[PDB]
C-alpha cells in the first residue's frame, strides 16, 4: 500500500536499525556455529583398520 | 542504501523485487434496477419519532450524488463511511428510517447519545454505521397557530433497545395508585405534541431526519452502485474488486469446500484467501504475486565496480517479468 | 372455533449432553481454533423435555429447540409480549406442503416475509436470537438411532434467516402426541475446531470446568 | 533427552507465529484490514487509521526483536560454554570437578 | 491507618510467588554439603562417599 | 502459596513432580487414581 | 472497569506475552537454585563426635 | 466498587478525599452524615489449575 | 559485605514502587482515575481518553 507506506516513512528510521538488529544476530548464529566446531585446521580421517 | 559513497567487501541487503499487477478487474452483480430514494426524501407527510418508519432497500443500483438534488441540507453526516465513497464499495441491504423532531434533538441522533428521543423515541446502535441526514421543514411542518400532528413519547418504564419501536398508547404510572385508563394525580399519558409555530426560534423550528443503515458484506450482495463489471481472468497477477472488497494478487481455481452460504475465506492474518465470484458461483483463491529480498555482493570500491545479485527464496526461473552466469543455491 | 384444548403438559428434564453449536459467521475457515463470544446453549445444561399428550414458555437471550416427532404435528412460534392484542407480537406460521416462514407484523402491519426453506428418527435443532432488533433463526436436520435422549456428538448448526423485526420478544409459545426439547441460550465464550474440509467438528464451553479453561 | 533443542526450535516457532497473530488486532481503529479502511473512508481519516495501525504494527516489531536479542544474548552464552567444553574436554584431560 | 506499600501493590496487580525450595531445604542442603567435605573430602563429589 | 482444592495430602515424601509453592509438590498416583499433594 | 477490558481486548496478544515472559523468568529462577544447591544425590551428616 | 468500613482517620475540616500513591481513593466522607469511611476493594486473587 | 544481595532485594522493591506509582500519570488525557473519565464525557470522548 503506497499511502502506508508515505506515513510509515513519517516515522524516522525504526525499520534500518531494527534491520541491523536482525543482521547482526544473523551473523552471531554462524559466528557461534564456526567457533564451536571448527576447531582443527586439518580434516583426519579413520584408518581403514578398525 | 548505506548512505556511503564507498562500499566495504561484503554481502548487503539492498531492496525487496516485487511483480507489478498488469491489468485490473471489477466484479459486481448484474443489477438493473435503481433504488427509490426519491419515494424516502420526497414525501409530503413525514412519520411522528415514537412511530417511526422503516423502509427496506434491496436489489437495486443505488447512486448516492443524487440524495443532494432531493432535499436542502447542508452536511451528509456518516459515521462509519464517508459521504465520497458511496458510490465504489457496497452492501447487503439499506434502511431508511424518516421521522420529524425539532432542532434541540438533532445532536441525540447519534450513537451513544442519552436524552429523551434517544431512551425513550428512537436509539442507534454503539457500533452504528451509516449516514445521518437532517434538514431544516419551518415552511411544511409548522402553521401558525400550531401544528399539533406531531408526536413524542418521555414516559417510560424502561430504556429503549436500539433500533426498537413502542407505539402503545397506555397511561403511565408515576405513582401509586391505578390510572385504569383514567388521567389525573401521577397518572400521565405518555405521548405529548409538538408546538411548532414558524415565529419560533431555529432551534424549536422542526427537523426532517433521514437515518440510513448499512449492512456490511455477510450475505451475497444485494445493494451495490454504478460500477460498471469487467471480464474475470486467472493465473495473472492483477488488481482485484470483488463487491467493494479491493486487492492485488493472482486468480485461481478452488476446490475449497464452501458452504452455500459463505461467501469469504480468511486466513491467520486475518486476510482474505478465497472470494466467491458474484456472477457466475465459482470460488477464487487468491495469492500475492512473487516477491523476495535482494542482496548485493560486491568487493570494495576501490577495487572494482562489479557486483552479483542474490535473490533469496525464489527460483532461478523466475526472476524477470558478467550476468549471464545464472547459479542456483539454496 | 377458538375453543380450548388444552393439551396436559407435564415437564420431564434431561441434560444437554454437548449440543447446540452454530456457525457464528458465513466466512470459511479450515483447520482453525477459532475462539468466538456470542450467546450459546452451555454444555451439559439442563434442557426441559415437554410432553403433549399452556399457559406460556419465556424466552429469553434465544432458545434452543429440538423435535424428534415425525407425527406433523409442531408448526410455529409465536413470539411477544402479549397474546392477541396489547403491544407488538410475531407470527412464524407454516404448513406441510409449500413451507412458509410467513411472518406478521400486524398487532397496523408493518413486516411481511414469505420464504420457501424452513424445515426440510431425526431432530430438528433450532436455535432462536434477538440482538440489536435483529432476529436469527439457524438450524440443522440430523439422523439419530436410539431415540430416547440427546445424542453424543457435534452437529453444527447452519443459518436460515435474519430479519428486521425491532420488537421486544419476552414471551413464546409453540403451535401444536408431541414431545419436545427447549433449552436456554447465554452469553458465553467457546473454542470451534474446524478441520480441513471447513466444519465445525469439535468445541470446548470455556466455563465450564477449569479444564476446559486450560484449554482455551 | 533433547529437550533444550526442541525448546529452541519451539520459541522461533512460537515467536513468528504470535507476530504473524498480531496482524489481526484492530489496535483502536474501526478495521484490521488496511484496504477496508482505504476504500470506506476519505483521506484525513483513513490517514488517522493507518497511523493507529502503524504504531501498534511497530510496536509488536519492536517487541519481537527485542526478545530476538535477550535469546541471542542467551544462545552465545550456550556457545561459548560449548567451544570452551571442546576445547578442554575432546582437545584434552580436564582436572575440574564436574567440568 | 498506616498504608503499607505492598497492599497497594498487591491492589493494583502485583503479585510475589514464593520460591520453590523454603529456606530450611537450602540449609539442609547446605549442612549436607559440609558434612560430605568435612567427613570424605573430595570422594563424595566423584561417587560414593 | 494459597490453598489447594481436590488434591489430598498425604504424609509421604517423594521426588518433585509438579511444583506448587514452598516445598509443596503435587502428583497423580494409583494408591483407586488420585491427585495428591505432598512435600 | 468493564469498557477499559473491551477496548484493551483490541490491542492483541501483549498481555499473554508479557505473562509468559514473566512465567519464564520465575521458573529460571528456581532453576538457577536448584542447579546452584542441589548438587549432592545423599543427605550427609555428621557423627556426634565432633 | 468496594467495601466501606469505618475508618479513624483523622480528616481536618476542610478535607473532604483521601488518596494513595497511585492515585486512587482511599477514604470518603458522607455528605450527610459527617463520618469517615474507608475503601477497600473486594476480594480477589490468582487461580492455577 | 552483603550488597550485592541487599541491590537485589532493592532493585525488585524500587522496580514495583516505581510501577504502582506510574498509575498517577496522565498520559494526556484529562484525569488518571478512570471512573472520572467514565463519569464525565459520554462514549466516544471517553473512549479515547
Ligand atoms: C415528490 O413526488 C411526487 C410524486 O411523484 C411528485 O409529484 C413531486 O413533484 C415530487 N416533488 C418534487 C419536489 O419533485
Ligand atoms: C447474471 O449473470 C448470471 C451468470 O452470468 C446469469 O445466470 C443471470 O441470469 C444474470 N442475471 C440477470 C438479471 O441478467
Ligand atoms: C526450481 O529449480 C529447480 C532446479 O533449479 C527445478 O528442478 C524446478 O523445476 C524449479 N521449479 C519450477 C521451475 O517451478
Ligand atoms: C434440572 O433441574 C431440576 C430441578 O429440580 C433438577 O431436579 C435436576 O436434577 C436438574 N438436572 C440436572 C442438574 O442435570
Ligand atoms: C421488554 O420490556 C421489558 C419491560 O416490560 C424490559 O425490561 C425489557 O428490557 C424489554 N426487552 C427488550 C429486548 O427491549
Ligand atoms: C473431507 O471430505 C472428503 C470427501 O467428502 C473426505 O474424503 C475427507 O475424509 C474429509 N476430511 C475430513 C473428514 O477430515
Ligand atoms: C441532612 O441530614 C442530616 C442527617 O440526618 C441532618 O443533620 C441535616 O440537617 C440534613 N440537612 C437538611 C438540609 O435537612
Amino acid at each position: 500500500s503506497t499511502e502506508c507506506s508515505n506515513l510509515l516513512l513519517q516515522y524516522g528510521s525504526f525499520c534500518t536499525q531494527l534491520k541491523r538488529a536482525l543482521t547482526g544476530i544473523a551473523v552471531e548464529q554462524d559466528k557461534n556455529t564456526q567457533e564451536v566446531f571448527a576447531q582443527v585446521k586439518q580434516i583426519y580421517k579413520t584408518p581403514p583398520i578398525k | 542504501t548505506l548512505k556511503s559513497f564507498t562500499v566495504e567487501k561484503g554481502i548487503y541487503q539492498t531492496s525487496n523485487f516485487r511483480v507489478q499487477p498488469t491489468e485490473s478487474i471489477v466484479r459486481f452483480p448484474n443489477i438493473t434496477n435503481l433504488c427509490p430514494f426519491h419515494e424516502v426524501f420526497n414525501a409530503t407527510t413525514f412519520a411522528s419519532v415514537y412511530a417511526w418508519n422503516r423502509k427496506r432497500i434491496s436489489n437495486c443500483v443505488a447512486d448516492y450524488s443524487v440524495i443532494y438534488n432531493f432535499a436542502p441540507f447542508f452536511a451528509f453526516k456518516c459515521y462509519g463511511v464517508s459521504p465520497t465513497k458511496l458510490n465504489d464499495l457496497c452492501f447487503t441491504n439499506v434502511y431508511a428510517d424518516s421521522f420529524v423532531i425539532r432542532g434541540n434533538e438533532v445532536s441525540q441522533i447519534a450513537p451513544g447519545q442519552t436524552g429523551n428521543i434517544a431512551d425513550y423515541n428512537y436509539k442507534l446502535p454503539d457500533d452504528f454505521t451509516g449516514c445521518v441526514i437532517a434538514w431544516n421543514s419551518n415552511k411544511l411542518d409548522s402553521k401558525p397557530s400550531g401544528n399539533y400532528n406531531y408526536l413524542y413519547r418521555l414516559f417510560r418504564k424502561s430504556k429503549l433497545k436500539p433500533f426498537e419501536r413502542d407505539i402503545s398508547t397506555e397511561i403511565y404510572q408515576a405513582g401509586n395508585r391505578p390510572c385504569n385508563g383514567v388521567a389525573g394525580p401521577n397518572c400521565y399519558s405518555p405521548l405529548q405534541s409538538y408546538g411548532f409555530r414558524p415565529t419560533y426560534g431555529v432551534g424549536h423550528q422542526p427537523y426532517r431526519v433521514v437515518v440510513l443503515s448499512f449492512e456490511l458484506l455477510h450475505a451475497p450482495a444485494t445493494v451495490c452502485g454504478p460500477k460498471k463489471s469487467t471480464n474475470l481472468v486467472k493465473n495473472k497477477c492483477v488488481n482485484f474488486n470483488f463487491n467493494g472488497l479491493t486487492g492485488t494478487g493472482v486468480l485461481t481455481e478452488s476446490n475449497k469446500k464452501f458452504l452455500p452460504f459463505q461467501q469469504f475465506g480468511r486466513d491467520i492474518a486475518d486476510t482474505t484467501d478465497a472470494v466467491r465470484d458474484p456472477q457466475t458461483l465459482e470460488i477464487l483463491d487468491i495469492t500475492p504475486c512473487s516477491f523476495g529480498g535482494v542482496s548485493v555482493i560486491t568487493p570494495g570500491t576501490n577495487t572494482s565496480n562489479q557486483v552479483a545479485v542474490l535473490y533469496q527464496g525464489v527460483n532461478c526461473t523466475e526472476v524477470p517479468v558478467t550476468g549471464s552466469n545464472v547459479f542456483q543455491t539454496r | 372455533s377458538q375453543c380450548v384444548n388444552l393439551i396436559t403438559r407435564t415437564q420431564s428434564y434431561t441434560n444437554s449432553f454437548t449440543r447446540g453449536v452454530y456457525y457464528p459467521d458465513k466466512v470459511f475457515r479450515s483447520s482453525v481454533l477459532h475462539s468466538t463470544q456470542d450467546l450459546f446453549l452451555p454444555f451439559f445444561s439442563n434442557v426441559t423435555w415437554f410432553h403433549a399428550i399452556n399457559p406460556a414458555l419465556p424466552f429469553n437471550d434465544g432458545v434452543y429447540f429440538a423435535s424428534t416427532e415425525k407425527s406433523n404435528i409442531i408448526r410455529g412460534w409465536i413470539f411477544g409480549t402479549t397474546l392477541d392484542s396489547k403491544t407488538q407480537s410475531l407470527l412464524i406460521v407454516n404448513n406441510a406442503t409449500n413451507v412458509v416462514i410467513k411472518v406478521c407484523e400486524f398487532q397496523n402491519c408493518t413486516f411481511e416475509y414469505v420464504s420457501q426453506p424452513f424445515l426440510m428418527k431425526n431432530l430438528r435443532e433450532f436455535v432462536f436470537k434477538n440482538i440489536d432488533g435483529y432476529f436469527k433463526i439457524y438450524s440443522k436436520h440430523t439422523p439419530i438411532n436410539l431415540e430416547r435422549d440427546l445424542p453424543q456428538g457435534f452437529s453444527a448448526l447452519e443459518p436460515l434467516v435474519d430479519l428486521p423485526i425491532g420488537i421486544n420478544i419476552t414471551r413464546f409459545q409453540t403451535l401444536l402426541a408431541a414431545a419436545y426439547y427447549v433449552g436456554y441460550l447465554q452469553p458465553r465464550t467457546f473454542l470451534l475446531k474446524y478441520n480441513e474440509n471447513g466444519t465445525i467438528t469439535d468445541a470446548v464451553d470455556c466455563a465450564l470446568d477449569p479444564l476446559s479453561e486450560t484449554k482455551c | 533427552a533433547l529437550g533444550k533443542l526442541q525448546d529452541v526450535v519451539n520459541h522461533n516457532a512460537q515467536a513468528l507465529n504470535t507476530l504473524v497473530k498480531q496482524l489481526s488486532s484492530k489496535f483502536g481503529a474501526i478495521s484490521s484490514v488496511l484496504n477496508d479502511i482505504l476504500s470506506r473512508l476519505d483521506k484525513v481519516e483513513a490517514e488517522v487509521q493507518i497511523d493507529r495501525l502503524i504504531t501498534g504494527r511497530l510496536q509488536s516489531l519492536q517487541t519481537y526483536v527485542t526478545q530476538q536479542l535477550i535469546r541471542a544474548a542467551e544462545i552465545r552464552a550456550s556457545a561459548n560454554l560449548a567451544a570452551t567444553k571442546m576445547s578442554e574436554c575432546v582437545l584434552g584431560q580436564s582436572k575440574r570437578v564436574d567440568f | 491507618a498506616a498504608r503499607d506499600l505492598i497492599c497497594a501493590q498487591k491492589f493494583n496487580g502485583l503479585t510475589v510467588l514464593p520460591p520453590l525450595l523454603t529456606d530450611e531445604m537450602i540449609a539442609q542442603y547446605t549442612s549436607a554439603l559440609l558434612a560430605g567435605t568435612i567427613t570424605s573430602g573430595w570422594t563424595f563429589g566423584a561417587g560414593a562417599a | 502459596a494459597g490453598c489447594l482444592i481436590g488434591a489430598e495430602y498425604v504424609n509421604n515424601s517423594y521426588e518433585c513432580d509438579i511444583p506448587i509453592g514452598a516445598g509443596i509438590c503435587a502428583s497423580y498416583q494409583t494408591q483407586s487414581q488420585s491427585i495428591i499433594a505432598y512435600t
